[PDB]
DNA sequence: TCCGCGTCAGACTCGTAGGATTATAGCATACGTG
DNA sequence: ACGTATGCTATAATGTGTGCAGTCTGACGCGG
């Protein structure tokens, strides 16, 4: 996987909800991870490695 | 006037393995697969014919 | 050596030390250049014994002159090393250690026992806060922590009259204390007040905990070690490799890891160092001992040297990789070869090629054997050199040994148990293996590089059971299905077709000859052809009412070929059945009639002579592959041409506005699917019948002798599939993702493909070859899990005694009759005097076998339904009758007693599942499904007999049904049933209910790709709870604007409107509500996800109209991928998520009471004067319209059926009924056969265990789940004296806990959740007394079934006798 | 008692192939056996 | 005497971190 970002959705982590919850990730060639996620109420969270 | 590029020669989609395959056009892609797995595991004859 | 059980109980402190001889206080392995033990080492020799065989370290005690002498200088034994695996060790804890297993193996086990959660327990081991161990002052009560604050608080306020301590020494003192007596007797009282479910099962499952520990004799601070067991050096070993390297196991580096640290700890103690200090040593101490019992469970398991986890002690006890699968249940054996296999065509079905060298190797034992005998060995060193040079005379003696010596061939991977047959082994010349080329069908070995173990049978019981029952000739049948797969296929069948069939006049018509003898003489006198019609004088040979054979002499108009075929057929069969030509489903029948009618021997010879023929006359057609014979039909170009501009119109529609993506993605491929059968039928007919050009006069039409038609025709290699690829059209590929392609490849083989044709064929061939390997382990691991459930299953009883059977009908599926009732209840005995129509005379016993020529008399009595004795009707206790099974559809006659079915069953059941995902997973590649089911045609005329149908008339006047489950029956003139079809929801019909249809008639119509919401009755439409933006959406067009609204769901709907429910409520002009016809329902059809509605508020409606169109997207052919995990969630009893609701009890309806359209029911039976109330959703639809005569279990909503509300409430004979159709819908899908009893089988064991609902003379009591073969051994003996009876509710198990729930603790870990079997067992102290094989053959004991049952049963009448 | 999210359990069976680590001072009396 | 083992040195120095982060369906077990 080539370093910079990238956008993804699990299409249905619950799909008690079935919603499509978005997420962005910074992938770096040396460093920690940066990740961007929704949440059932459409909260955006923020998950370093 | 649609067009913008063209494929350059006709066999830029298979690799080497593939392209010493003769009427690849006329084989199923599974035996295909098969037969150029084959050709690399090919002992070299006594007398190279 | 020879016991009886196998026990497991915790180790005491105290029990360890009686294993130990020694403990080790040293991580010294070994000296660095004397390669010897160190002082009390890990390798000591004073505690493990001494290295060699009777030898000391120092050596001044040699060999056994010194037999158990004990040395000074060094203090070593001197005895075998034997002992040093069997000698143990130990190490004294400075400070007691907690157990892994009895805290982190869920339940906490320590946590469940002291009524204390796990963060509570681990915040003291790792010292984070104290715990109170028993406060004298009652200001501190038990089990309460205190943090480092609030310890100092109590200690000088109140202090002294409270003890509470730290570490792992605190909580062994809290399981010291804690009586076991008192806190059951405590929780056995606070049940009987108000008892919930939760509370309940807590107290219940503690209770039992508590009692089981007192009976078991574990003492709870055994969870706690203050004794460490080692293990014997050489089962953890120290060994030098040949490259002056040593090599260690990981244990000796994880114990080197717990002594250290504990000496380390006796140092601090010797110091009285502070606290802060001795609490690391105390929690790294821990840390090791936890590392050493399970590694990779509390935290980062401890990595070494390769960067990876040391392997700890479970992990050898744990799993695949474990000592069970690995190294005891599968191993590797002696006297044992393979070699590449070739082809064996000049064998017969005994035998088979084996190469010299290799049976010389394999035979060893037996040369030198033979050699002592003639006196050409005096000794054995001196036949172990004859051998050696291989001198001639050497050969000559392998050859006498080996002769009326059977050989096991095994071929990778057994699936059933033909994946191992016996042959008798010819020797041959050559390092490869020569088999049976119709036996090869059992292994599915193809000559294309595969290898089979050869295995010798050293015991002369082992020579009898591979002659008798795994020789080849003995093995004919499936034990899946009562069919041969001893049947010949590729050259044999193309052969057999080339002879018998016939062409026109030829060489010699419509000669005459004197027998089958002069037809082989003018043939190859090359004055006749094989496909010449000429009048023969055969003499067929027919079986008469006794055992006698009648002799008639007849002139039978058949072909050269086919008389000549007559001279391999035995006399005793009719004449008519080679009149025909043969193919590979004709030849099968061949032998099967061969082996009904004379027997086992007449069939052997048979098999070999169609096969030897069959090559032969093959080899003389010159059968070719030329690519003139790859035939294209004329007007291929023109079909397709034309079926594309069909697809492109659609293009341009789609882009204007109208059909939408859903609609055109579905109407494309019907076109696609349309022109695909029609280039398939024009090919097919124009080279079936290609030959049309014949003579005699003029012409004629006859069938065409091109090679590829012969090839597929025949049904030697290929079929008309295949063929649409070569000369038609490749047709659709399919995508890995699922998903099919919408452009399809157009060219074919012969044409060749363009550069993309090949891309696009690349997605359907990856993704078809990548379920060949992945998709695999599904359907093999299932295999394994129906094996361990249907293991104990044995035939024990000859007859069971019971009347109990089960009804069977015939499967009479999609117009044409799927499975015959003779085939479905064939060597199944009956339960219940089945006679004729006229109930006048009985004709058919209830206690008898069902042979296939008494199932004929069932066809002429045409029977309607039977009571077959099944597997779980049986009242056997550990087993089942032979009356109960039946037939053994390998053998062909009544199943013997002994005989292990459970496993036959478990591998019928999974080798279908794992064979019809490698051979259509390799060689396909491309989707074939025709899912446009639009209209039934009836075929024969009938009156129209609908059932469980409720319709209503629309604005065109035609019969619109408004229920699920319609079925439509076709009834003759004497009123039987012969069709049936499935009508679905919202479907037109012809006619009505009771009216005359003729033949070839549309009876019912509809649209597939489309599932309507149909109204009930007239008036105007009603937007309820339909807001924009919330739960549905809106999407124009231009100049006038007709929007479509779309129903969103819970995926694509917002928190605002999920709890409202979308619904098109139907109203009058007025704008009140319509009552439906005779209910107390206003209209409202609720609207769900994905709902396409093309009217919107404020239209006029009739009864009838459609409402929304829901979509319904389902291209995706299931095959074997996506229908094997639907039969393991069967098996595995997994409730769907949208179970069917059904009544409990009978009586009379009663609806009660609603919560915001949650529907209640208020069930007030006749009898029972109790109401039962049961709560229901809103937007699900019942079946029953209230106020009712409802019986047991009727259907009240629509969906899946849960198992566990089937057995529930309608009683076993139900969801017996249930899972057979179920499982056998989805293999019947694949044209896989299976008989039901194998299912069977696995579903009675699935009825294994049962819940009590009752107290009784034994001390069973509410809760408690007893095996059922118990519990009604304790009715046998209650129904004699009285007491108090134990009535009782069977439950259904899935298999992987089935397996898990038999009394064999040994059984349970052998199979998974190996960590948690053995401390649910440790704890509970149970005792298996080994009954399954999985017991006996870890063991390596005689398997108590098959030859062992008659050795077994003896041993249990020593035990009987005194 | 029910819902949410944490850990923990599986994932077919047999055959073949070949290799490499870093570093722990420095020197002077104390403890164990021919 | 030979090998192993124990012992002491005196500038000041006083709280670690390291390393793989598209598995997945299914099933409980503690709080909230
Ligand atoms: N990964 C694999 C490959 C092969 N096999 C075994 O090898 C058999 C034959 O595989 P293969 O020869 O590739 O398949 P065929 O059906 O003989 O097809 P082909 O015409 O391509 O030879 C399989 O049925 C199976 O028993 C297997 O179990 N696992
Ligand atoms: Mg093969
Ligand atoms: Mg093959
Ligand atoms: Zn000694």
């Amino acid at each position: 996987r080539s370093p910079g970002v990238f956008f993804d959705s699990d299409k249905g982590k619950t799909h008690s909800s079935g919603k499509v919850l978005y997420n962005a990730r910074i992938i770096p060639y040396r460093g920690s991870w940066l990740d961007f996620e929704f949440d059932p109420k459409d909260n955006l969270f923020v998950r370093i490695d | 006037d649609q067009v913008d590029y063209m494929d350059v020669s006709t066999q830029q989609v298979v690799s080497v393995g593939a392209s010493l395959i003769p009427f690849l056009e006329h084989d199923d892609a599974n035996r295909a697969l098969m037969g150029a797995n084959m050709q690399r595991q090919a002992v070299p004859t006594l007398r190279a014919d | 050596e020879e016991f009886d059980a196998i026990k497991i109980a915790l180790a005491s402190p105290d029990m360890i030390r009686s294993w130990s001889f020694g403990e080790v206080k040293k991580p010294e392995t070994i000296n660095y250049r004397t390669f010897k033990p160190e002082r009390d080492g890990l390798f000591c020799a004073r505690i493990f014994g001494p290295v060699k065989d009777y030898e000391c370290l120092c050596g001044k005690y040699k060999r056994l002159k010194h037999r158990g002498v004990i040395c000074e200088k060094c203090g070593v034994e001197v005895t075998q090393t034997k002992v040093r695996r069997e000698r143990m060790g130990h190490i004294e804890l400075a400070s007691p250690t907690a157990h892994i297993w009895f805290l982190k193996s869920l339940p906490s086990r320590i946590g469940l026992l002291l009524d204390m959660p796990l963060r509570d327990i681990e915040r003291v081991l790792y010292f984070e806060s104290y715990v109170v161990i028993e406060g004298g002052m009652t200001n501190l009560e038990r089990q309460q922590i205190l943090t480092e604050e609030q310890y100092l608080d109590a200690l000088e306020e109140f202090g002294d009259e409270f003890d509470a301590k730290m570490g792992a020494e605190a909580i062994q003192a809290l399981l010291k204390s804690m009586d076991l007596e008192q806190e059951c007797e405590q929780l056995r009282e606070e049940l009987n007040e108000t008892n919930s479910e939760t509370k309940r099962k807590k107290l219940t499952k503690r209770i039992k905990l508590l009692e089981a520990f007192v009976q078991s004799g574990n003492k709870p601070e055994w969870m706690i070690l203050t004794v460490l067991p080692v293990l014997p050096p050489d089962l953890r070993p120290l060994v030098p490799l040949d490259g002056g390297r040593f090599a260690t196991s990981d244990l000796n580096d994880l114990y080197r890891r717990v002594i250290n640290r504990n000496n380390r700890l006796k140092r601090l103690l010797d110091l009285a160092a502070p606290d802060i200090i001795v609490r690391n040593e105390k929690r790294m101490l821990q840390e090791a001992v936890d590392a050493l019992l399970d590694n990779g469970r509390r935290g980062r398991a401890i990595t070494g040297s390769n960067k990876r986890p040391l392997k700890s002690l479970a992990d050898m006890i744990k799993g695949k990789q474990g000592r069970f699968r690995q190294n005891l249940l599968g191993k590797r054996v002696d006297y044992s070869g393979r070699s590449v296999i070739t082809v064996g065509p000049y064998l017969r079905l005994h035998q088979c090629g084996l190469p010299k060298k290799m049976a010389l190797e394999l035979f060893k034992p037996f040369i030198y054997g033979k050699l002592e005998l003639r006196g050409l060995a005096t000794t054995i060193k001196a036949a172990k050199k004859m051998v050696e040079r291989e001198e001639a005379v050497v050969w000559d003696i392998l050859d006498e040994v080996i002769r009326e010596h059977p050989v096991l061939l095994n071929r990778a991977p057994t699936l059933h148990r033909l994946g191992i047959q016996a042959f008798e082994p010819v020797l041959i010349e050559g390092k490869a293996i020569q088999l049976h080329p119709l036996v090869c069908a059992a292994y599915n070995a193809d000559f294309d590089g595969d290898q089979m173990a050869v295995h010798v049978p050293l015991t002369l019981e082992a020579q009898l059971e591979a002659r008798a029952l795994m020789m080849s000739t003995n093995n004919i049948l499936s034990p899946a299905n009562g069919e041969p797969i001893i049947v010949p296929s590729q050259d044999v069948v193309l052969g057999l077709y080339y002879m018998t069939r016939d062409c026109v006049n030829a060489k010699g018509e419509g000669m005459v000859l004197t027998g089958p003898k002069e037809a082989e003489r003018l043939y190859r006198s090359g004055l006749a052809s094989l496909h010449a019609r000429v009048k023969v004088r055969i003499t067929e040979y027919e079986k008469d009412a006794n055992g006698e054979l009648v002799a008639k002499t007849s002139l039978k108009d058949t072909t050269v070929g086919r008389a000549i075929l007559w001279m391999i057929v035995p006399k005793g069969l009719p004449y008519s059945i080679v009149n025909q030509a043969l193919g590979k489903k004709a030849i099968s029948k061949m032998l099967n009639t061969c082996y009904r009618i004379l027997g086992l021997k007449p069939t052997v010879i048979f098999a070999d002579q169609i096969m030897y023929t069959g090559f032969a006359y093959a080899a003389r057609s010159g059968a070719s592959v030329g690519i003139d014979d790859m035939v294209i039909p004329e007007k291929k170009h023109e079909i397709i041409s034309e079926a594309e501009a069909e697809v492109a119109e659609i293009q341009e529609q789609f882009q204007s506005g109208l059909v939408t993506a859903g609609e055109r993605y579905n109407k494309v491929i019907d076109i696609w699917a349309a022109a695909n059968d029609r280039v398939s039928k024009a090919m097919m007919d124009n080279l079936q019948t290609e030959t049309v050009i014949n003579r005699d006069g003029q012409e004629e039409k006859q069938v065409s002798f091109n090679s590829i038609y012969m090839m597929a025709d025949s049904g030697a290699r290929g079929s008309a599939a295949q063929i649409r690829q070569l000369a038609g059209m490749r047709g659709l590929m399919a995508k890995p993702d699922g998903s099919i392609i919408e452009t399809p490849i157009t060219a074919n083989f012969r044409e060749g493909l363009n550069v993309l044709q090949y891309f696009i064929s690349t997605h359907g061939a990856r993704k078809g070859l990548a379920d060949t390997a992945l998709k695999t382990a599904n359907s093999g691991y299932l295999t394994r899990r129906l094996v361990d459930v249907a293991q104990d299953l044995v035939v024990t009883e000859d007859d069971c005694g019971t009347h109990e059977g089960i009804m069977m009908t015939p499967v009479i599926e999609g117009g044409d009759v799927k499975e015959p009732l003779r085939d479905r209840v064939l060597g199944r005995v009956t339960a219940e005097d089945v006679l004729k129509p006229g109930t006048a005379d009985i004709l058919v016993p209830r206690n008898t076998l069902l042979h296939e020529q008494w199932c004929d008399l069932l066809e002429e009595n045409s029977v309607d339904a039977v009571k077959v004795r099944s597997v779980v009707s049986c009242d056997t206790d550990f087993g089942v009758c032979a009356h109960c099974y039946g037939r053994d559809l390998a053998r062909g006659h009544i199943i013997n007693k002994g005989e292990a079915i459970g496993v036959i069953a478990a591998q019928s059941i999974g080798e279908p599942g794992t064979q019809l995902t490698m051979r259509t997973f390799h060689i396909g590649g491309a989707a074939s499904r025709a899912a446009a089911e639009s209209s039934i045609q009836v075929k024969n005329k009938g009156s129209i007999k609908l059932s469980n149908v409720k319709s209503v008339v629309n604005s065109s006047g035609k019969l619109v049904i408004t229920s699920r489950n319609t079925e439509l029956k076709l009834i003759d003139e004497f009123g039987r049933t012969k069709e049936s079809y499935k009508v679905p929801y919202g479907a037109v019909l012809a006619k009505g209910d009771g009216e005359q249809v003729a033949g070839g008639e549309t009876v019912a119509n509809w649209d597939p790709h489309t599932m309507p919401v149909i109204t009930e009755v007239s008036g105007f439409v009603r937007f309820t709870d339909m807001i924009d933006g919330q739960t549905i959406t809106r999407q124009t067009d231009e100049l006038t604007g007709l929007s479509s609204l779309v129903v969103l769901d819970s995926a694509e709907r917002t928190a605002g409107g999920k709890d409202l429910r979308p619904a098109l409520k139907i109203v009058d002009a007025q704008g009140n509500d319509v009552l439906i016809p005779g209910t107390d329902m206003p209209a409202q059809y609720f609207l769900p996800g994905k709902a396409i509605v093309q009217l919107e508020d404020g239209v006029q409606i009739s009864s009838g109209d459609t409402l929304a169109r829901i979509p319904q997207e389902s291209g995706g052919t299931k095959d074997i991928t996506g229908g094997l995990p639907r039969v393991a969630d069967l098996f595995e009893a997994r409730r769907p998520k949208e179970p069917a609701i059904l009544a409990e009890i009978s009586g009379i309806v009663s609806f009660g009471k609603e919560t915001k359209g949650k529907r209640r029911l208020v069930i007030t039976p006749v009898d029972g004067s109790d109401p039962y109330e049961e709560m229901i959703p809103k937007w699900r639809q019942l079946n029953v319209f209230e106020g009712e005569r409802v019986e047991r279990g009727d259907v009240i909503s629509d969906g899946p059926e849960a198992p566990h509300d089937i057995l529930r409430l309608r009683g076993v004979h139900a969801v017996t009924r249930y899972i057979v159709n179920e499982v056998q819908d989805v293999y019947r899908l694949q044209g896989v056969k299976i008989n039901d009893k194998h299912i069977e089988v696995i579903v009675r064991q699935m009825l294994r265990k049962a819940t009590i609902v009752n107290a009784g003379s034994s001390d069973f009591l509410e809760g408690e789940q007893v095996e059922y073969s118990r519990v009604k051994i304790a009715n046998r003996e209650l129904e004699a004296n009285g007491k108090v009876g134990a009535t009782y509710s069977r439950d259904l198990l899935g298999i992987t806990k089935a397996s898990l729930a038999t009394e064999s603790f040994i059984s349970a870990a052998s199979f998974q959740e190996t960590t948690r079997v053995l401390t649910e067992a440790a704890v509970a102290g149970k005792r298996d007394e080994l009954r399954g094989l999985k017991e006996n053959v870890i063991v390596g004991r005689l398997i108590p079934a098959g030859t062992g049952y008659a050795y077994h049963q003896d041993r249990m009448r020593r035990r009987a006798a005194g």
